[PDB]
């Protein structure tokens, strides 16, 4: 995968070009850049469902609640899901890694996940606007009073 | 010389010590940017020193524990020391990027480039009829030079009761 | 050239062939010590310790022989070496240990000195039947089994010892 | 030599007086430089001292105003004593009432280490004018505010030429007039 | 009864400018800025390598001339104490202004004069700091006397590129030896100077402020 | 030079009789021009000023806020200025200073081959460019100056000795 | 040929500008001691660990003077980093001497990649291939940058974790307190 | 460049180009001066359009006109009971005031994104219409400038001289606007208005 | 310059061509001497003929009023008060505004030389000359000239409004001292009549609200 | 070389004469040793001219210190005694001035040009140009200087055995 291809999505209709102005694209090589990629659709991706979560039980009280049998069982049941992913992106793929050869969203555990790519212009999107939404349910809603202001 | 722009009418061009050639053709395009910003500093200088003299103010509070108001009934050399210390952190910490800027030009004016433009807005005054900027680059200095008698003047006055004859009973001073 | 475990550390020679190989020996005593008894002590560690974790965490949760010696009872772990130096049971252990490793000696040093062809760690002991004519590819895939899970219970040994006599708590530290 | 150097005229029929010519006959042109460098600058001294003097035995201190009443020369006192000394106290009117040889010790100290310094500096440019750059002319210390001795050019010119011995026997009239002065200052002998 | 050293020491036909009796020294040309000829105790005639105290003899074969160890010596006097005079007198309030530091520490309420402004920081630390300070500078800078030992640089003394004004760069060689001997010249009387006020402040009479008698 | 400069007038062609034309240089000779016209256009202005004040016709009402131009003028015009506010005499010190320091810091000067000073504030001069009729004027601005630098000598030699003029020294004013 | 850092003094000949932050400043000549298992290659690797281990010690002081400790170490609550530590090692002493022990694994090989990277060639001083992101794979002029601007951060860095350790020992306070008490104290 | 002389000298034959700053010659963003211009033109034209609807907006709220229906799910109608319309913009609420700037920058960004910009080939002020450049994805009935079509078929040269009148009529009420809320925070500011404003004395360049 | 003393040939030629000052051949603001004796020209001939305007109306101005309504605030006149140069401060200031707006517009108009159609004075047009309001006409609406606005006039020959320049700066300057032998009359007047007129505003030019 | 002339006969030894005056014979036993004796003659010979006068002028004439005022310090023989803080600066001064002969006086011999006792010191330009009379002048300085070495001994215990005015008593 190389820089274009990594630019190509999602589309930049909404701000006019790529938006880029620290230049951090262009600090590296594509290897860097599909980096980048994998771990903004990664962020988005765990930003989503954690907006839901927060209306689902309402704040970090409930976390605080969770003991520490429940705390070390969830964080290595994720941390089994990101280790097979990465191992499955390497050996289950036909090009291999998103670093080597791969998709950066292709996401590869069987069972995690159960017109494509302009669903994927709408998995980022949706990610991009859940990582600002439960930047505002950290900081607008604990950290101080008066951010949104909604 | 007399094809610099500081030259004027009554004594142009004035160098009676002959201080412009007591080094090179870059020390004399140092003296140039040196009375520039100390004409651009005490213009300001003269012109804050009258406004909050006057007792003109801005409306409400300077800090959360600071007003306009209690500044202005100081004189206004002594109303710089009850402004907040993290209020000249600001003051002194935008001045130090205009410095910076102004000096990290890709020419210097040392070495005939450009004198400090406008770093914030960063308006262009490229093309702007270098007659007429010619006109306004003699003006810029002549008032910039009579700010700097003035703001010495109102210095003077303020601690030296009498140096300067209209500034005797002057409130603010 | 250039070890992968260590890519900033050129490769040392003598490991290759053998079926651990990740390059990783930056102190090179492979330089020093021929690599059979290198792989020789690796393994028998590795053996031990796979032993060893599984007798020190299953003895704390709870299992016992039957029927068991009353000089056996109100134990730990931690607590049954020194007590059975005294009942004779650590010595008895000890006896068959040294009974087969004065032979291993032998094949240990016929193995370095003497060039019977024998590969470190091999005993002949395969009742069950494994390696059933396998490729040699196949049996480096077990050997690379027996040493990675060998080395993973090295560490594993390791802590579940250190953590016991720390806090002498339950299971998982003990 | 001594008796053909610059300043002997018709006062004594150009020449030289005994007693002076017996002291720089036998000697080097450079000593002919330093007394006639010496006699200049005891004469101009002196010159300064009788006008000195004439404003001092007058009330024509500071400050001067024609008018009545501002210490001019013909009504010598003031109205405003414009104060010499702001520390000591002393102004200009106090010093002019006292004697010519008591205003000197009305001057104070830190007045006087303000002129001997500007002395001071006029007395090394004076030196390294006239002696390490060896100038021809003695009294030439380089100081012609007017532009004078850029006359024809130059030196070697009857206007020159006059006022160098208009220089030398006006101060050499100055020298004894300001002895003659003083003197009867101190012990009256106005012979 | 050997041969003398008097002889490698003067110059034997030309006489001293400044001191007309005594023989001209060896090393003074007349070529340095301020050489009026001036060296009756003949310090710049001594043959010993002065740069050993910076490197030693026996670390490599080297050597400096004496006037060059000299004129860098006198230089570095000349500019430390032209800064210390004037830093003495402006922090005094002979010019008016009682300058002093921002801080507290250095207020005059804390250091009343700059007699006492040594010992009363060698005690809060701001002496230990400029230590440091000038050691750094003087480690950076004083290496280049072994450069010029080992004849490995064509450097004048005391000349460092440090004309940030740059009053000499297109200045003819003769206008640039004026310039320098008016650094020498305001130097040599401001050591005398600062010997002046360090001096006249310590005396039992006292007057440890200005004019310092 | 002395040929060659206004001055010379029908009554004294070249009144010179001790020679100071050419005692220095011609920029001696300059500075004295230089010198004899300042002093005339002083004395001009002396002249009127002190005849319009023993007049009697002043300006109205107050020069100071605390002093009148009807105070100064039932005095002698010599006593008058003792009376001028000290802050007065400063603003006429200043503007005096500021002309002093503008005609002989405009370029060329007149010891040099330059033009005698001129007006300063506002820069005019009213100089006729015909060097017939021009040279007339200056030449009669010389005695006008010339006679006037007599008078206010004459107005001070009859304020201080009473007597010393015979058309003056009955008048209360002079 | 004139050093570009000090213009009166020569260049130092082992100094050529082919490393990041050259620009010629070894006025004690250091660049050429060739003795004590010591060399340009020795000094280039202290320069970049120095670099290294102290940009990391100036964003691990801020970190907790800013946000306070990690979760499960909030029994530090100083300001002060140096004291800090001590509460630390009084509370879990055995996360610092699991680090110290793992930090002796690692500078071990360390110092065996150092000297068998300089009697070879085929490693440059302070090269441990830690490129993951690779950025060193594309745009070798904008990876010289990246070179340069490790070696100028790092030496900025290294003046302040060593003030960082000096104004913390000295005053007990913590960094951005002693940088708010500094302000009070001189400003005019 | 031009251009902007020859369109200053239809709007005024006396005043052909007046420019005392020279502002017309200079860059912003170092695009080229050219490019600029058409920011200069954009925003002359946008300043003048808003002051106009803004000068007809004030009359019609100060005096009293508050139409029927008010749109609320509990009442709260135009909030025209203070009345004086900077005092009756604070009297909305403070979410109502979020729908009417959102609702003027997709204005404001369409403007920007669609068809062609001002800051290339040119014509300011046109705002392209919501039928093409296939950005929005409802589709809307009408359009913005046109929505009954009045008037199409209007040659070249009457609508060049609409611009004229658009920019002269744009400029005015720029002073128009500004003379009432001059009048709201000081007295005495225009001289014939006096009496007529009320001083709103608040803040007028603020919303919330 | 030579045709400021052809004037003079016409003017007086008793006097003759006549300048103390001699400012024909000075210049001002470095602009040079053939802008300077034209701003002279300008300036006189604009001096003349608003002395001219004020000596016609200090004569009627005290004698005649209109009557009608003055403001819409009643008091419907100044209530003259026949001394003219009293009744300028009463008018009131609201009136005054006025008066400075157009004055100040219609010498806007002559500095412009009529949107361009008219050169400049300084630089080439006949000084006298205002420009006429033919560009303004042709776009907002019809305004009447300022000079002739009903076009009576542009019947002469040509000879004869020379002869009519020279007539006209001639009555010009007499109505100048003229006019300012009216309101010097009334500050320690001084001369033979006597009896004319007494106020003492006396000049500059507001009163009572300004400064 | 210069000052072995007369006639100038000795006072207590009637027969013998100045001319050649050298009895025990300096210029025969050592005759390397004499120009240090001509520099140590004329170092003698002028510094006791000074004091000859500086014997006789403060009798008269004081400094206007106060410390030197005749009520303070009545005869001139107690002022080395009661002025020690003057006399450290009269002899701090003169020490770095004959220090700074000392290259002069290594090289006394043959070593450089300088004539002994000559020190180049003729700001007035008194020294005559023509060399038959420039040795009388150098006579000159010898025979007041000679005198003023046996008159100062005449003159400190002339007024320490009889504490008197000037002559004595
Ligand atoms: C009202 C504004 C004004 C100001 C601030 C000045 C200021 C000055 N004028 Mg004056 N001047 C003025 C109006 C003014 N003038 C007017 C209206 C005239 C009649 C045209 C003159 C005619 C005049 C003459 C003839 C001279 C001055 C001169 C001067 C200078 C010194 C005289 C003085 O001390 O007063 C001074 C800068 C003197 C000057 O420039 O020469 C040194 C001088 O000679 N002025
Ligand atoms: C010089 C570096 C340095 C040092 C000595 C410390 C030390 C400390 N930190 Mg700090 N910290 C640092 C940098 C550092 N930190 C950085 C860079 C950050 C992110 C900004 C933080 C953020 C941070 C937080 C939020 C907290 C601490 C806390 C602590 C204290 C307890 C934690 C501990 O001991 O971990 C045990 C050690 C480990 C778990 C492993 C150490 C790292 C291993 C050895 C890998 C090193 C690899 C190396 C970096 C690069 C590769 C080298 C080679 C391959 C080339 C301890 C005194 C806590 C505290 O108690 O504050 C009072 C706390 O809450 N730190
Ligand atoms: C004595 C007598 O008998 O009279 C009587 C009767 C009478 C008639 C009633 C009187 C009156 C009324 C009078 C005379 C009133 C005053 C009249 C007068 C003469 C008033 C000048 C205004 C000048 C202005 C506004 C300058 C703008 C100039 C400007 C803004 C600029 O310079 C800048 C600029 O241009 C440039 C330079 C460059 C460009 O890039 C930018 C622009 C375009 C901005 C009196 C005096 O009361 C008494």
């Amino acid at each position: 995968i190389s820089k274009e291809a990594i630019l190509s999505s999602p589309d930049t209709t909404e701000i006019g070009r790529v938006w880029d102005p620290l230049g951090l694209a262009e600090i590296g090589s594509a290897e860097t850049l599909a980096w980048y990629r994998h771990s903004e659709v990664k962020h988005g991706r765990i930003a989503m469902a954690a907006f839901v979560g927060w209306w689902a039980v309402g704040g970090l009280e409930a976390w605080d609640a969770v003991p520490g049998w429940g705390k070390a069982q969830m964080l290595l049941f994720a941390g089994l899901i990101e280790f097979h992913d990465e191992l499955f992106h390497t050996r289950r793929t036909e090009g291999g890694h998103y670093l080597r050869g791969g998709t950066p969203g292709k996401n590869m555990v069987p069972g995690l996940f159960d017109e494509l790519a302009k669903g994927r212009d709408r998995e980022i999107k949706n990610g991009r606007l859940a990582m600002i939404g439960v930047a505002g349910l950290y900081c607008a809603a604990t950290i101080p009073g008066s951010v949104p202001l909604q | 010389l007399s094809s610099l722009p500081g030259s004027t009418a009554p004594v142009g061009p004035f160098d009676p010590l002959n201080l412009a050639d007591s080094g090179s053709e870059e020390t004399l395009a140092w003296f140039r940017a040196s009375e520039l910003k100390h004409g651009r500093v005490a213009m300001l200088a003269t012109t804050g020193y009258l406004v909050q003299g006057a007792g003109i103010h801005f409306p409400g509070m300077l800090s959360s524990d600071v007003s306009f108001e209690s500044l202005s009934a100081m004189k206004p050399l002594e109303a710089w020391d009850a402004v907040p210390d993290a209020g000249k952190a600001q003051i002194l910490g935008t001045i130090f990027i205009a410095e910076m800027i102004t000096e990290s030009k890709p020419v210097h004016y040392t070495k005939g480039g450009p004198m400090p433009t406008m770093v914030f807005p960063a308006i262009d005054f490229s093309g702007v009829d270098a007659a007429t900027l010619k006109r306004k680059q003699d003006s810029e200095l002549n008032n910039g030079r009579l700010a700097m008698i003035a703001i010495m003047s109102f210095i003077s006055a303020a601690n030296i009761p009498g140096s300067v004859p209209a500034l005797t009973n002057n409130p603010a001073f | 050239k250039k070890s992968q475990a260590l890519p900033f550390l050129p490769y040392p020679e003598n490991l290759a062939g053998y079926v651990g190989d990740a390059g990783f020996d930056p102190f090179r005593f492979s330089d020093f010590a021929p690599m059979d008894f290198l792989r020789e002590a690796e393994i028998k560690h590795g053996r031990i310790c796979m032993l060893a974790w599984l007798g020190f965490v299953a003895v704390d949760l709870g299992a016992r022989i039957y029927p068991l010696p009353e000089a056996y009872e109100g134990l730990t772990a931690v607590t049954a070496h020194d007590a059975l130096v005294q009942q004779g049971a650590m010595s008895q252990i000890f006896l068959w240990c040294s009974v087969f490793e004065a032979i291993s000696t032998v094949s240990v040093i016929q193995m370095l000195y003497e060039e019977s062809g024998r590969e470190p760690g091999y005993f002949g002991f395969d009742p069950l039947g494994f390696l059933n004519g396998k490729s040699e590819a196949e049996v480096n895939e077990m050997k690379l089994k027996e040493i990675k899970n060998g080395r993973l219970a090295m560490l594993a040994f390791s802590g579940v010892v250190t953590q016991a006599v720390l806090t002498q708590g339950p299971f998982p530290y003990v | 030599s001594i008796n053909e150097a610059f300043g002997i005229s018709i006062e004594t029929g150009n020449k030289c007086p005994p007693l002076g010519a017996r002291i720089l006959e036998d000697a080097q042109p450079s000593a002919i430089k330093w007394f006639q460098n010496a006699e200049i600058k005891h004469g101009r001294i002196a010159m300064v001292a009788t006008i000195g003097y004439l404003v001092q035995k007058l009330g024509v201190h500071f400050p001067l105003y024609l008018g009545p009443s501002g210490s001019n020369c013909f009504h010598p006192e003031s109205e405003t004593a414009w104060l010499l000394s702001s520390s000591t106290g002393v102004t200009f009117s106090d010093i002019a009432k006292a004697a010519p040889l008591d205003a000197i010790q009305m001057v104070p100290v830190a007045g006087w280490m303000q002129i001997f310094f500007v002395a001071g500096w006029f007395e090394s440019v004076a030196y390294y004018r006239q002696w390490v750059k060896n100038s021809p002319i003695p009294g030439d210390y380089g100081y012609d505010p007017l532009g004078f001795t850029k006359r024809e050019g130059g030196w070697d010119s009857e206007e020159l030429t006059s006022l160098r011995l208009k220089e030398i026997k006006n101060g050499r009239l100055a020298m004894m007039t300001i002895a003659a002065w003083v003197s009867d200052e101190m012990i009256p002998g106005a012979l | 009864m050997p041969e003398r050293l008097w002889d490698s020491m003067v110059d034997k036909t030309e006489r001293s400018k400044a001191v007309p009796f005594l023989p001209r020294a060896v090393n003074l040309d007349g070529s340095l800025p301020g050489d009026v000829g001036f060296d009756p105790f003949y310090l710049s005639s001594i043959p010993k390598d002065f740069s050993g105290f910076i490197q030693p003899p026996q670390w490599e074969e080297k050597g400096i001339p004496t006037l060059y160890w000299m004129r860098e010596a006198e230089l570095k006097h000349c500019r430390v104490a032209m800064l210390a005079w004037f830093g003495w007198l402006a922090t005094d309030g002979a010019f008016g202004v009682t300058l002093r530091f921002p801080g507290e520490i250095y207020s005059v309420e804390n250091i009343p004069t700059a007699y006492e402004a040594h010992n009363a920081l060698v005690s809060q630390g701001s002496m230990g700091f400029l230590l440091l300070a000038v050691g750094f500078i003087e480690f950076c800078t004083g290496a280049v006397l072994v450069e010029v030992a080992k004849g490995a640089s064509d450097r004048e003394a005391g000349d460092f590129k440090l004309d940030p004004l740059s009053f000499l760069k297109g200045k003819s060689e003769e206008e640039i030896k004026r310039m320098k001997t008016r650094e020498i010249a305001n130097g040599r009387l401001a050591m005398l100077a600062f010997g002046g006020v360090a001096t006249q402040t310590a005396l039992e009479g006292g007057n440890h402020a200005f004019p310092y008698f | 030079k002395v040929d060659e400069m206004p001055g010379a007038t029908a009554p004294l062609g070249k009144f010179d009789p001790l020679n100071l034309a050419t005692l220095g240089s011609e920029s001696t000779l300059a500075w004295f021009r230089a010198a004899e016209l300042k002093h005339s256009r002083v004395a001009m202005l002396a002249t009127t000023g002190y005849l319009v004040q023993a007049a009697g016709i002043h300006f109205p009402g107050m020069l100071s806020s605390d002093v009148s131009f009807e105070s100064l003028s039932a005095m002698k015009p010599l006593d008058a200025w003792d009376a001028v506010p000290e802050g007065g005499k400063n603003q006429i010190y200043f503007t005096i200073f500021l002309a002093e320091f503008i005609t002989e810091c405009k370029g060329t000067h007149y010891t040099k081959g330059g033009p005698l000073p001129t007006i300063v504030f506002p820069p005019i001069d009213f100089s006729t460019v015909n060097p017939e009729q021009l040279k007339t004027r200056q030449n009669r601005e010389l005695n006008n100056g010339r006679l006037a630098m007599i008078a206010i000598m004459s107005f001070v030699a009859a304020a201080n000795i009473p007597g010393s003029v015979p058309a003056l020294a009955g008048n209360p004013m002079f | 040929e004139k050093s570009q850092s000090l213009p009166f003094m020569n260049r130092p000949p082992l100094l050529d500008g082919s490393m990041a932050g050259d620009v010629g400043f070894d006025p004690l000549g250091l660049s050429n001691i060739d003795d004590v298992g010591i060399d340009l290659y020795w000094l280039r690797e202290a320069e970049i660990k120095h670099c290294r281990v102290a940009m990391l010690a100036v964003v691990g002081i801020l970190q907790v003077e800013i946000f306070g400790p990690a979760p499960g170490c909030e029994m530090a609550t100083d300001k002060c980093q140096m004291d800090a530590f001590w509460q630390i090692w009084g509370a879990h002493p055995q996360y610092i001497a699991f680090g110290l022990i793992m930090i002796m694994m690692i500078e071990m090989i360390s110092g065996i990649a150092t000297t068998q990277g300089r009697e070879s060639g085929e490693r440059a001083p302070g090269d441990f291939g830690l490129d993951p992101l690779g950025y060193g794979k594309g745009d070798a002029a904008g990876y010289a940058r990246l070179q340069a601007q490790e070696i100028a951060n790092g030496r900025l860095a290294m003046f302040a974790a060593a003030g960082e350790i000096m104004q913390g020992c000295t005053t007990h306070q913590g960094a951005l307190e002693n940088l708010m008490t500094a302000l009070r104290d001189n400003s005019f | 460049k031009d251009d902007l002389i020859a369109i200053a000298e239809k709007s005024n034959p006396v005043l052909k180009y007046y420019d005392p700053l020279q502002l017309g010659s200079t860059t912003i963003w170092g695009e080229t001066n050219s490019a600029t211009i058409g920011f200069l033109r954009q925003s002359e034209i946008k300043h003048g359009r808003i002051a106009m609807a803004a000068f007809v907006g004030y009359i019609v709220q100060a005096n009293g006109i508050h139409f029927p229906w008010p749109m609320s799910f509990d009442g709260t109608p135009f909030p025209a009971d203070a009345g004086s319309p900077p005092e009756q913009w604070d009297a909305l609420s403070d979410a109502a005031k979020w729908q009417i700037i959102l609702f003027i920058g997709f204005l404001e960004w369409f403007s920007e994104a669609a068809g062609k910009h001002y800051m290339r080939g040119g014509k300011p002020g046109a705002f392209p219409n919501f039928s093409d450049s296939d950005l929005i994805p409802h589709p809307v009935p009408l359009n913005l400038y046109d929505p009954f079509g009045f008037s199409k078929g209007k040659t070249e040269a009457q609508k060049a001289d609409g611009l004229i009148k658009e920019l002269n009529n744009g400029r005015l009420a720029m002073i128009g606007i500004m003379g009432f809320l001059a009048e709201q925070k000081v007295e005495g500011s225009v001289p014939l208005l006096k009496g007529v404003v009320p001083h709103y004395d608040g803040e007028v360049m603020a919303p919330f | 310059k030579a045709e400021l003393e052809a004037i003079a040939k016409k003017a007086n030629p008793t006097l003759g061509y006549y300048d103390p000052l001699s400012l024909a051949d000075k210049d001002f603001w470095g602009k040079g001497n053939d802008a300077t004796i034209a701003f002279l020209r300008q300036s006189e001939i604009k001096h003349g003929r608003i002395a001219m305007f004020a000596f016609v109306g200090y004569i009627v101005q005290s004698n005649f009023v209109f009557p009608w309504a003055q403001t819409l605030a009643g008091a419907p006149h100044p209530s003259a008060d026949l001394s003219p140069e009293a009744q300028w401060d009463a008018i009131p200031l609201g009136a005054k505004w006025q008066i400075f707006a157009v004055i100040s517009a219609l010498e806007l108009w002559d500095e412009c030389g009529g949107g361009g159609v008219l050169p400049h004075y300084t630089k080439g047009r006949k000084p006298g000359q205002y420009p006429p309001f033919t560009l303004f006409r042709d776009n907002v609406h019809f305004v009447l000239d300022l000079y002739d606005p009903f076009g009576f006039n542009k019947n002469m020959s040509e000879e004869t409004k020379e002869r009519r320049l020279v007539s006209e700066l001639n009555n010009g300057r007499l109505a100048m001292l003229g006019i300012f032998g009216f309101l010097c009359a009334d500050t320690i007047p001084g001369s033979v009549p006597l009896l004319n007129d007494i106020a003492i505003p006396y000049s500059g030019q507001v009163m009572q609200p300004f400064e | 070389m210069v000052g072995a002339e007369g006639p100038e006969p000795i006072p207590f030894a009637p027969s013998k004469t100045s001319k050649n005056f050298d009895p025990v014979g300096f210029a025969e036993r050592s005759p390397e040793w004499l120009p240090w004796y001509r520099e140590a003659e004329l170092k003698h010979g002028r510094a006791a001219m000074l004091a000859t006068v500086g014997f006789v002028v403060p009798e008269f004439i004081r400094v206007p210190g106060e410390q030197f005022s005749f009520e303070a310090i009545p005869k001139v023989i107690d002022a080395h005694d009661a002025l020690p803080e003057s006399m450290i600066q009269i002899f701090g001064w003169i020490s770095f001035l004959e220090a700074c002969t000392f290259p002069a006086m290594a090289g006394l011999g043959g070593k450089y040009d300088r004539k002994p006792g000559d020190f180049s010191f003729d700001p007035l330009g008194l020294y005559p140009t023509d060399p038959e009379k420039q040795k009388q002048m150098q006579l000159a300085e010898l025979k007041n200087g000679r005198l003023a070495m046996i008159a100062i001994g005449g003159m400190v215990t002339g007024a320490a055995v009889t504490g008197h005015g000037f002559p004595y008593l």
